[PDB]
This record gives structure tokens, C-alpha cells and sequence, in this order.
């Protein structure tokens, strides 16, 4: 592939500008659940009428790195232009060439983004950009480190923008560079700590495990779900092995950001040798549409034990992950576990599709209430994952709603 | 704790398998005691027979107790441990599924239905020999 | 109190739920009524797991689903007497049904089959049975629509000589065989029989947001993971789009005006409280058994013999696929249990010139795991110690179950009159079926038994046990037959009753021929055709 095509893949610029698996390529129309509402990706195909076909190199660079549209309107920071700001001029030119000459134009307008006041006006984004310290010089290599470290830093920060989800935001929804890659809540999902912290972060991960997780999303202790599954299946699985190795090299040098109340790594939680009782289920026969099944062990056995075995160790071939020693169950924050139960896992790598069925209200296999999901998650945490973590029905409801509402979103009421 | 320990030891001797679930054993003992009020006495008598005659395995005990009145109780214990039920009707209580001993001789090949074997296409592989008893 | 809607569908089975989903997708207001309750898949799984192993060895497909007294369904291990069967072949109509949101598709094997083009013109081709009101070409688009909606996998690149022609490939390709299916295919190929993959509404890959089939081998009576299709999926999708579902709604009466159009229907709740429902169009999608029962029970003064019974054909021409069961211990290991419970079947005798004389048949191999059967049989043998384990392993490795299903012609004396001796908690009479297999099926079985004997001998089977009677298969067709003449049929080619232009019967009772394979996919295709007719009528 061309250099511009590779840069577009690495930057994952198509995962958001394509509405979905059955959406037009780079045509926009994909809804991004921002804290203040839904922001829609715009048409990117070089359509001179409905896309960015009339963009010059300077206008395209401005839109990509400074969040300024062709007309001068400020782009919403759902655009990771705060990450693309430090892209090199050559990379921007290659991306522009790929967009103009290698993407077929699509003549179809995208839905307009309508945000509530005071976020309706895209002119206050100027001093928001000023307060976010977005501006910065184009990336240059740090001669103190080797080329692998520099390339990995470029991939992590500028292209793949891992900090967009893994670095927490401050009150003004700007990146908090003090807690670099320390973990963040990005809605219904939480991006965990991926610093070099041995217990809080991914410091205890083996290099092979980290490489395999980044390349495929599947590892004996961690599986990619939600936004990370999309990132892997749209960008990371197509990166060369050298790029993933460079990313791992840079990640191993990220300063550690410890979490409060952490003693062992997220994948180092042993499983309790406990389970449910078959005898206790006899009273629940002739009791269709389970409502009297309030036992967490019984609910887990009825709903989840088929794939993840009753001991929680999954299948022998590893297709069904072991809930014991799993980073999602072993997290002190049970956000990812609740999200996995609610929405399932769907990751397509190498044209082969993982699928966990969803178990939320909209489930086809087995809808579960907030109390049932909370009970199942509590059982999983106490027996297979972090015993110090707890789940309530209110937490499940909050995850369903799209996570905790940010304080800044209260202004639009 | 004496009754449950004796029942578990007799069950380990009778089924020929040491690894037996303690909770399943307790439930089976409670159900047996509810059904038969002198079950503890029969368990004790079977244990005295085993110790006095020094039966190495359940084969010898079964062969030497074909007409003894304690044979039905031993066969009932074996059936309860293997099938997971004690009665023989449709509303009989099930005390062990996926842990009942009759699913174990074929666990390495045959699926216990509502619990998955390893992966959504595992069956493309050749099965093991019938002459190799897996485990347990 | 009036419960108004554009279309009301009586019965939230696969047919009713698929029709409701198609209707709400096109902007119609739909009221979905079901006599049974809502059911949770995981609770049914837990009920099956705690069902006694003897009820797993012998295929009990009803105990995991509790029977509600107001709308009872058939159970046969206690053998409740909801469905009374008479006639020389009463055992061949002891059919299992499940009542609830989802219907009998809750516990089916999901063998989604397309009928052959000759199955729609059986009478015109062989001079036996009845012709369908529509041809295969007319139902082909609806066949494909149903296959895409339910996610049917099949042998995409493969030449099966007696197979329905396809304009499009299957949505999924058939998953690979287990050991038992491969061994059976080789054996019967040496025997001269063509063992071909069964098209199944099963996920050979993640489909419709549901997991790939992991070979739980429990398709009847419940999938723990939802890797196969259930009509509850269509019910859920319709409800999400605006369809109103009322469980425990036992419809018992229908009202007709001077033009014989249905103006309203009434249903009982579990406390026998009557609720009136008014709609622009009425659909009964209950069963091949429950639809004729409702039609006969709701007889008016304008319709003394039952609703849409001007031809005296409601409840007549009851059809199914009479089966002959076979069990034996194969000389060589078969290891049943790899994949779904029904992975392949012998489709060689689905068609031929012999169909003018005796019935075309389908021979199949049961892929249900034999561990429960082997364990119970070995425990019944009074074995002990290592001999017990060896016997269990040998019997689960060598246990084979073989069947042969036949095609029964529509006979007017195969009836579903209302029973005068039994009722339920709501006072509604129990259904009563008099079933005769007929000389057609008897002549077919005289050869099917020899074929099964040959299969057992080729496998070196011992302890051979053939059923001396005919077994049911729960493909309840006929009862409200379709055709062109109003004097000789109940509904037309659009599944609309001749008597009432307002009533549609989206059920398998409309099918004029039972065919040779499972008939629920044809039922779904006919329901989608009726959906098209309803949409044309109301717009
Ligand atoms: C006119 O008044 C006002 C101003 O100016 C005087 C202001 O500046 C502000 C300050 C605030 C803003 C201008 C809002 C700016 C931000 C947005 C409109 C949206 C911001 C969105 C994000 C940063 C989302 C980041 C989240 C990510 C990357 C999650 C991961 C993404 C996916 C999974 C996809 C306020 C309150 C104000 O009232
Ligand atoms: C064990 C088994 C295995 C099967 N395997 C296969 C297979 O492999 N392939 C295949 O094609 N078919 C198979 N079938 C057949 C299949 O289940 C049926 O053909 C299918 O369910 C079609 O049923 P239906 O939609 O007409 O109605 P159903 O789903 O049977 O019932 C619909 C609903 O009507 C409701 N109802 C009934 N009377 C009333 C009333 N008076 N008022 C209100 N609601 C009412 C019921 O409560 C029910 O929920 C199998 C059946 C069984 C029992
Ligand atoms: C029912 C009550 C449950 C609970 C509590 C969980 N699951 Fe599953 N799951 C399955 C597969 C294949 C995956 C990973 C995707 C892949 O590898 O392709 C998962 C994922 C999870 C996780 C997260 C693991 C991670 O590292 O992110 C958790 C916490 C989890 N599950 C718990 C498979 C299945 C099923 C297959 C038929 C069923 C049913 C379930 N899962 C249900 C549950
Ligand atoms: C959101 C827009 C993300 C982008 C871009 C990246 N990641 Fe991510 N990651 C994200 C989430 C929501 C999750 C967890 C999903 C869950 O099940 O809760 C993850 C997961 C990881 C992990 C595993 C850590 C763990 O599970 O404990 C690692 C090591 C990781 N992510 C690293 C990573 C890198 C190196 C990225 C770009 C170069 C990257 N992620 C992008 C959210 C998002
Ligand atoms: C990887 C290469 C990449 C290129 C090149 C790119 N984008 Fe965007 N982009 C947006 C959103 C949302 C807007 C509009 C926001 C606004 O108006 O402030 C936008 C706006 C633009 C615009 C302005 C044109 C217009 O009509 O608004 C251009 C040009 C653009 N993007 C190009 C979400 C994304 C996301 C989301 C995950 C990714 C990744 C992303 N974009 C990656 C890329
Ligand atoms: S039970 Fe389900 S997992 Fe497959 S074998 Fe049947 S569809």
C-alpha cells in the first residue's frame, strides 16, 4: 500500500469516518457519543460538492492539525486534532495525497452535528483550544533514544492517539498530561492504565503478550472489547510487526502512574475454588422466566457457565477466555466487566469474528436486569476476578446511560 | 461430621474414584437420610464389612455381597453418585450435572450438552480411542 | 379496554413473531397475543440441567418448559392429557408443542428446509395428495427472506440432486461435520445412500449479533447461548419496533359482521377475565393444532360449524411426518455429539417416480450425545467399578440413533375435533386428533424399515431396537388447507380465509402437503407472504 494509505490505517482515520461495517468508506455519518451529545463524523471522500474535494494542502493541514474547517469554523474535539497536531509535514502531505487520489468520492451528505447551548456555537472552541494547550511543534526524533522508541512514541501519540482514550480528561475535557496514559472513562467503557506500573498498568505484561494483544486483541489474560476491539480490528491488525514492536518499546518506557488500592496486577487474581449448587436449583424448576433466581452463582451458571466453564477458566483451546486471571475481571474498576456483560464482545481480526452475545435490555439471547447483571458481576469478581471490587444495580444503570455525566455537560440544561 | 465423613469414604470406595465433591456428597447424604431413616446404620455396616473382609476394591465387595441385604443400598449409592439422582421419576431431584460420574468416562470426547467443549469447531478433530479411560 | 391495533396476531411463535416484525417494519400497528407466558432462555437451560438423566436419555423436550394451567402444552414423560390422540396411529400424533412468547421454536432442532418444486404440485405430478395454491417460484423470495432473517447455514457449494433450486446462496455455509456425521456419511455412501448436510438456522459464524455455534448439542430442547434461531428473536425485534406483546392472552372468541369479516376477538387472562380486541386485520398464527382448535371453538351463529369452516375442512387433513425410530450399538465407535443434534440426513429418497405409489422418505442420523443414555443403561445393568466406566464409555462411543420420516397425504378423516370429555382451567376443550397413517405411509415404511435394517447391519449394530409404531415429528401441517376453490379449501394462495376477507391464517395448517423434510421454514415463508398480502390490503 501507499505511504498515505499506511498513515491513514495507523491513524485509524477510517474507523470513525465510516458509519460502520456496512457504511460507505470515509463518508462520515458515524455518531460519536460525546459528553454533551452526539457528534457526527463528516464526509471525507474527495467529493468537490459533499466531501473535502475542494480542500487544498494548507486547508487540509489546518483541519487535520489545528481543527479549523475550510470556512474557518472550529472543528469539534471529537476530531483528535490535538493528537494529529504534531504530525510531520510529510505525513500530512502523504495523507492528503491518499485522500485525494486513492479514495473514491462519495456524493452523500452526512448528518449535521446539533449540540445543545452553549456548545451549539463552534466559535468558543478557540479559547478552549487556548486553554487545552493543543498547539505544538511537528514531531522530531529524540536522539537520546533509539529509532524504535521514537517511532513507537510517534505511533502512540500522533497517529494511533492512544492517549485520546487512555489519558484522563480534566474539567474542561482537555487532556490531562499529568496522568499520561493512566486510564480514563470514555463513556460506557473505561480505558485501563497502560503505563509501566507493574500492578496498576501493563508493566507486568510479557512483551509477547503485549505484542499479541495489540496485533490481534486476543491473549490468555486479556481480550479486546468495545472501543479497543474497534481500534485493533480497524487499525492495529494491519500495522507491520515492526510498528507493533516499536509501540511496545515506547510503552515499556512510559512513566508509571499507580492506582489507589492496587496490590496485584489485573491478570494476577487467582480464582476461588467455589461454585453454585445443583441441588439448590431443583426448587427453581417449573419457574420459567427467571425472577426468583436471585443467587449470583446460579445466575452465572444459567447465563454464563456454558462458554466460560463453571470454574471460570474458559475453554481449553482459549476461544472462550478464562475469567480467572483476566484483566477485565481483575480490574479494581468493574466498568469494563459491566460493559462486557451489557454489550458483549465483537472483534473481527483476520476476517475471523469473535462474538460475545449482549446481555443488556436489548439482548436477543438473554436480557438481564440491572440487579441481575450486578449480581452476576459480583459473583464473577468475588470468585474469578478482583474480590475488592463491587457492582451495584445503580452502577450498571450508569454504564447503560453512557457512564457518569461529566460536570461540564451540566451547563447544557 | 462423622456421618458425612463415613458416607464420603464409602462413596470413594464404592465408585472407585477418590475425587468426590463434598457439597454433592452432603446433599446426597441428606436426601438418602430423608428417604431412609436408617441409612447411617447401613453405611456403617457396609464399612464394617469392607474393613473386616479387607476388600481391595468395590469389585470384590460387590461379588461377595450379591445376596446380602446391603447390596441394594450400595447399588443405590453408586447410582446416586453416577447419575446424580436417587429416585426414578420425572420430578426426581438432580444433585449433580456435569459433575455426575457417568459423564466423566467420555468427557474427553463427548460433550456434556449444555456446557461447551473447547471452541466452536472442535469436532473436526479425530476422537480418542475407546480403550483409554481418560481420568478420574 | 378495547385494545385497538391495525393488525392483531394470535400467537407469538415463529410465524406470528416473524409476521409481526415484518408488519411493524413497514409502519403498521401490531398487537401480538400469546396464550403462554414469557420465557427466559437461561431459566429453561437451568430446568433442563436439573431434569433427571432418564429424561435426557429419552428425548424429553417439554419438561424444561413449565406448562401453564390456562394454556397447557403437551408433555409426554408424565404424559399429561392435553392432546388426546385416537386412531390406529395415535402414537404418530403425540406431538410436542410449547406455549409462550417464542412458541415451539424455543426447542426445535432448527432444520430449516426448502420444499422441492414437486412438493408444491404433488397431485399434478404423481396423482396423490393435493396441490399447493402457489408454486415454488412464488415462495422462493420469501424462502430466501426467511433464511436471511433466521440465519440459515447450508451446503453452499455442493450438488445435492434432490434439492430445491436456489437463486441465492445460503447466508452462511454449513459448519464442518462431527465424527459421527462423517462416519455415517461414509457408511451409507458405501450402502448407496446420499448423506448430505442439513440446512440449519444455526450460526457457523457470528450472525445477527449472536454467537457462533459451539456444539452444545442441545438444540432440542434449549440452546444455552442462542447460537440457533428461536422465534423469540422475532418477537423481541418486533417489540423493540413498537409491537405490543400480551402474554397469557388465550383467545377464545371471534365476532363477525354481516359481511362475515371479523370485527373483534376476545381473550382470557389466567383469571378467566375476558378482554375485547378490535383491529383492522386479524391473523391467527398459533399452530397446526391450536389454529383449527380456535377456529372450531369460536363458532358463531353466522358460522355454526366454526370460523372459516364453510367447507367443513377446518381441522381435517391433519398431516405430519410419521417416523420410525431405531437404536443399536454400532460395532465401530460413532461418538455422537459433535456439533448440532441434527447435522446431516439422507436426502436420496426425497423425490422420484415412486411417489405415485408410496411416500417419499427422509432417513437421518441423530447426533445427540449418548452419554446420558449410556450412563443410564450401564447403571441399569448392575455394573460396578472399572466395568461400569468401561461400559459407559463403550456405550456412549457406540450408541446410534436412526430415524426415517415419511410423507403423509392429506386425509379428511385425520381430524382435530374438540374433545367432549376434557377441558382446561379456562373451560376450553382439549384438542382431539384421530390419526391414520394410510396405505401410502405403510407402503413407504415397508421399505424404510428394510433401509434402516441395512443401515444397522452395515454398522454391525447389536441390541437393535426398532419402534413397532410410528413416532411424531411435530411438523403439524394441514387443518386449514389452502387452495383455489373455496368449497375445497380454507385459505387462498395469500393465506387469507375464503369465508372472511379480514382473517389470515399464518400457520403450517395451510400447507397442502407435508413434504419430506421439516416444514417450519415453509411456514415462515408463508407467513412472510401473508405479511405482504396484509401490507397490500392495509395500504
Ligand atoms: C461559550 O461558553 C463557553 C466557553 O467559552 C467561553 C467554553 O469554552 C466552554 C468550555 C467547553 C467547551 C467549549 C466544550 C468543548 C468540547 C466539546 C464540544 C466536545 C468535547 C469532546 C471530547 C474531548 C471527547 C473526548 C473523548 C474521547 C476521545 C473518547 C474516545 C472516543 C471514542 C470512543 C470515539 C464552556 C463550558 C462555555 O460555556
Ligand atoms: C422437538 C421439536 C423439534 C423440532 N425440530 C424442527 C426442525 O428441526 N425443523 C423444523 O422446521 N421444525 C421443527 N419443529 C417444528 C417447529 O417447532 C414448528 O413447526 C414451529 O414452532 C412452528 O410453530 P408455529 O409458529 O406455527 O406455532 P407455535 O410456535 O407452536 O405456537 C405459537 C404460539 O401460539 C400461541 N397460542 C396457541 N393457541 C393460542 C390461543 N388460543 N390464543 C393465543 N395464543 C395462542 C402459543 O402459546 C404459542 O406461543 C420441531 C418441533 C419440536 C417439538
Ligand atoms: C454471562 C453471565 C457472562 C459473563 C459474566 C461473561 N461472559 Fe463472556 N466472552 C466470550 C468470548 C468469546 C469473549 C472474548 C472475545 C474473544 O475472545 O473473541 C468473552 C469476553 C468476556 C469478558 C472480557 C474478557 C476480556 O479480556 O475482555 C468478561 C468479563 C466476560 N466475557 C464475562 C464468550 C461468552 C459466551 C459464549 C457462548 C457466553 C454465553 C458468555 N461469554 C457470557 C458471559
Ligand atoms: C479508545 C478510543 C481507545 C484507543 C484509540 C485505544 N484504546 Fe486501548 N483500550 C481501550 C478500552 C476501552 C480498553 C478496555 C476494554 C475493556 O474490556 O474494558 C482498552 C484496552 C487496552 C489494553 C489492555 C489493558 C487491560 O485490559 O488491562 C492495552 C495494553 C491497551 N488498551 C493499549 C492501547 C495502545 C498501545 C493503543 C494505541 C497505540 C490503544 N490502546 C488505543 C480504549 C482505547
Ligand atoms: C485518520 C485521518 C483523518 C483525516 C484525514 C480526517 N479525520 Fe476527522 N472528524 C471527526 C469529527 C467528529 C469531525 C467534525 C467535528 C467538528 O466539526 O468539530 C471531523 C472533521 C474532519 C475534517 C473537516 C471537514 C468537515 O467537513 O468537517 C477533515 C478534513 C477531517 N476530519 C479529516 C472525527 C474523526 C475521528 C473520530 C474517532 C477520527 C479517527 C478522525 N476524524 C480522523 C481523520
Ligand atoms: S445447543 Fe446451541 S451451541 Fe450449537 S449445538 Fe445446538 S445451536
Amino acid at each position: 500500500i501507499s505511504r498515505g494509505h499506511y498513515l491513514a490505517i495507523a491513524a485509524d482515520c477510517a474507523a470513525c469516518h465510516t458509519n460502520g461495517r456496512d457504511g460507505q468508506f470515509l463518508a462520515g455519518g458515524y455518531a460519536i457519543s460525546s459528553p454533551m451529545g452526539n457528534i457526527y463524523s463528516t464526509n471525507i471522500t474527495p467529493s468537490k460538492t459533499h466531501g473535502i474535494g475542494n480542500y487544498t494542502l494548507e486547508q487540509f493541514s489546518k483541519a487535520l492539525r489545528h481543527g479549523i474547517r475550510a470556512d474557518g469554523a472550529q472543528l469539534y474535539p471529537a476530531m483528535p486534532y490535538d493528537a494529529y497536531n504534531r504530525l510531520t509535514d510529510e505525513d500530512v502531505k502523504s495523507l492528503y495525497a491518499y485522500i485525494m487520489t486513492e479514495v473514491k468520492p462519495v456524493d452523500a451528505p452526512s448528518p449535521k452535528t446539533q449540540l445543545p447551548f452553549p456548545f451549539s456555537i463552534r466559535a468558543s472552541l478557540g479559547i478552549w483550544k487556548i486553554a487545552a494547550r493543543i498547539e505544538g511543534k511537528p514531531y522530531v526524533f529524540d536522539h537520546t533514544h533509539n529509532d524504535d522508541w521514537n517511532r513507537g512514541r510517534y505511533l502512540v501519540d500522533e497517529l494511533a492517539h492512544c492517549g485520546e482514550c487512555h489519558t484522563p480528561r480534566n474539567f474542561l475535557l482537555a487532556p490531562n498530561q499529568s496522568a499520561y496514559l493512566a486510564g480514563a472513562d470514555i463513556g460506557s467503557w473505561r480505558a485501563p492504565n497502560i503505563t509501566n506500573a507493574p500492578q496498576s498498568g501493563i508493566g507486568s505484561w510479557s512483551d509477547q503478550d503485549l505484542f499479541q494483544y495489540l496485533k490481534t486483541g486476543k491473549t490468555a489474560h486479556a481480550r479486546a472489547a468495545g472501543p479497543m476491539a474497534e481500534a485493533i480490528e480497524h487499525s492495529l491488525q494491519y500495522l507491520p510487526d515492526a510498528d507493533i514492536s516499536a509501540i511496545v518499546t515506547y510503552l515499556r518506557s512510559v512513566p508509571a502512574k499507580a492506582e489507589s488500592g492496587q496490590t496485584v496486577a489485573n491478570f494476577e487474581h487467582a480464582g476461588r475454588p467455589s461454585s453454585y449448587s445443583v441441588a439448590n436449583a431443583n426448587s427453581r424448576r417449573s419457574n420459567s422466566t427467571l425472577t426468583k433466581t436471585t443467587d449470583g452463582a446460579a445466575l452465572y451458571e444459567a447465563v454464563c457457565a456454558s462458554c466460560h466453564q463453571s470454574d471460570g477458566k474458559g475453554s481449553k483451546d482459549g476461544y472462550y477466555p478464562s475469567l480467572v486471571g483476566n484483566t477485565t475481571t481483575g480490574q479494581l474498576n468493574p466498568n469494563d466487566l459491566i460493559a462486557s456483560i451489557l454489550y458483549g464482545v465483537d472483534r473481527t481480526t483476520d476476517n475471523h469474528e469473535i462474538l460475545m452475545p449482549a446481555f443488556g435490555p436489548d439482548s436477543l439471547v438473554q436480557p438481564l436486569t440491572d440487579e441481575q447483571i450486578a449480581t452476576i458481576a459480583d459473583y464473577v469478581l468475588s470468585h474469578f476476578g478482583n474480590a475488592q471490587a463491587t457492582v451495584s444495580a445503580d452502577a450498571v444503570k450508569q454504564v447503560r446511560a453512557g457512564g457518569k455525566q461529566v460536570p461540564l455537560a451540566k451547563l447544557a440544561s | 461430621r462423622d456421618s458425612i465423613s463415613d458416607f464420603m469414604q464409602l462413596s470413594a470406595f464404592a465408585t472407585g474414584h477418590k475425587n468426590l465433591d463434598l457439597n454433592i456428597g452432603s446433599a446426597l447424604l441428606l436426601a438418602f437420610e430423608a428417604q431412609k431413616h436408617d441409612f447411617s446404620t447401613q453405611i456403617k455396616a457396609l464399612r464394617e464389612h469392607i474393613t473386616k473382609n479387607n476388600y481391595q476394591d468395590v469389585e470384590a465387595l460387590d461379588a461377595a455381597m450379591k445376596d446380602d441385604p446391603l447390596h441394594p443400598t450400595l447399588i443405590q449409592i453408586i447410582r446416586a453418585w453416577y447419575s446424580g439422582v436417587i429416585e426414578d421419576e420425572t420430578n426426581a431431584k438432580v444433585y449433580a450435572f456435569e459433575k455426575a460420574l457417568m459423564y466423566q468416562p467420555s468427557r474427553d470426547v463427548v460433550v456434556i450438552p449444555t456446557y461447551a467443549h473447547n471452541g466452536p469447531n472442535y469436532w473436526v478433530s479425530e476422537p480418542a480411542s475407546v480403550d483409554v479411560m481418560p481420568a478420574f | 379496554e378495547t385494545l385497538s391495533a391495525d393488525v392483531v396476531i394470535i400467537g407469538a411463535g415463529i410465524c406470528g413473531s416473524l409476521l409481526a416484525h415484518k408488519l411493524v417494519r413497514n409502519g403498521l400497528s401490531v398487537l401480538l397475543l400469546d396464550a403462554g407466558p414469557r420465557r427466559d432462555r437461561s431459566q429453561i437451560v437451568e430446568n433442563w440441567r436439573n431434569m433427571p438423566p432418564d429424561n435426557k436419555s429419552q428425548y424429553d423436550y417439554a419438561t424444561p418448559y413449565p406448562s401453564v394451567p390456562w394454556a397447557p402444552h403437551t408433555n409426554y414423560f408424565p404424559d399429561n392429557n392435553y392432546l388426546i390422540v385416537k386412531g390406529p396411529d395415535r402414537t404418530a400424533y403425540k406431538q410436542g408443542i410449547i406455549k409462550g412468547v417464542g412458541g415451539t421454536t424455543w426447542h426445535w432442532a432448527a432444520s430449516s428446509w426448502r420444499y422441492l418444486p414437486n412438493d408444491f404440485k404433488l397431485h399434478s405430478t404423481y396423482g396423490v395428495g393435493r396441490d399447493y395454491a402457489m408454486s415454488y417460484d412464488e415462495l422462493e423470495p420469501y424462502y430466501y427472506e426467511a433464511e436471511c432473517e433466521m440465519g440459515v447455514m447450508g451446503p453452499n457449494g455442493e450438488e445435492i440432486t434432490p434439492s430445491a433450486p436456489r437463486q441465492n446462496p445460503w447466508p452462511m455455509t454449513s459448519m464442518p461435520y462431527g465424527y459421527g456425521d462423517r462416519t455415517f456419511t461414509e457408511i451409507v455412501s458405501k450402502l448407496g445412500f446420499s448423506n448430505t448436510p442439513v440446512p440449519q438456522a444455526r450460526n457457523s459464524r457470528p450472525y445477527d449479533g449472536r454467537p457462533q455455534c459451539c456444539g452444545n448439542n442441545n438444540c432440542m430442547p434449549i440452546c444455552p447461548i442462542g447460537a440457533m434461531y428461536n422465534g423469540v428473536y422475532a418477537a423481541i425485534k418486533a417489540e423493540k419496533l413498537g409491537a405490543k406483546i400480551i402474554p397469557n392472552a388465550v383467545v377464545y372468541a371471534m365476532e363477525t359482521d354481516a359481511k362475515n369479516r371479523i370485527t373483534a376477538i376476545s381473550f382470557y387472562d389466567p383469571d378467566k377475565q375476558s378482554h375485547r380486541v378490535v383491529a383492522k386485520t386479524f391473523v391467527i398464527a398459533a399452530n397446526g393444532i391450536e389454529t383449527p382448535k380456535l377456529l372450531l371453538l369460536a363458532a358463531n351463529d353466522r358460522n355454526p360449524h366454526g370460523i372459516a369452516n364453510s367447507s367443513d375442512l377446518v381441522g381435517r387433513n391433519m398431516m405430519d411426518h410419521p417416523g420410525i425410530g431405531m437404536s443399536f450399538q454400532s460395532a465401530e465407535p460413532i461418538w455422537a455429539g459433535g456439533g448440532s443434534v441434527q447435522m446431516s440426513s439422507i436426502t436420496n429418497f426425497r423425490d422420484g417416480d415412486f411417489r405415485s405409489e408410496y411416500a417419499a422418505t427422509q432417513i437421518g442420523y441423530n447426533n445427540t450425545a449418548q452419554n446420558s443414555r449410556a450412563g443410564m443403561k450401564a447403571l441399569s445393568m448392575g455394573l460396578v467399578g472399572k466395568k461400569l466406566d468401561e461400559e459407559i464409555r463403550r456405550r456412549t462411543a457406540h450408541g446410534v440413533d436412526i430415524y426415517a420420516n415419511h410423507e403423509v397425504l392429506p386425509d379428511p378423516n385425520n381430524r382435530l375435533v374438540l374433545s367432549k370429555d376434557y377441558k382446561d382451567a379456562l373451560g376450553i376443550p382439549h384438542p382431539e386428533v384421530t390419526y391414520d397413517v394410510g396405505e401410502y405411509v405403510r407402503k413407504s415404511a415397508a421399505i424404510s424399515r428394510q433401509r434402516l435394517m441395512d443401515i444397522a447391519k452395515a454398522m454391525g449394530g447389536t441390541e437393535i431396537e426398532m419402534t413397532p409404531y410410528f413416532t411424531p415429528n411435530a411438523h403439524i401441517t394441514g387443518g386449514t388447507i389452502m387452495g383455489h376453490d373455496p368449497r375445497d379449501s380454507v385459505v387462498d394462495k395469500w393465506l387469507r380465509t375464503h369465508d372472511h376477507s379480514n382473517l389470515f391464517l399464518a400457520t403450517g395448517a395451510t400447507m397442502a402437503a407435508s413434504g419430506t423434510v421439516n416444514s417450519t421454514l415453509t411456514m415462515a415463508a408463508l407467513s412472510l407472504r401473508a405479511a405482504d398480502a396484509i401490507l397490500n390490503d392495509l395500504k
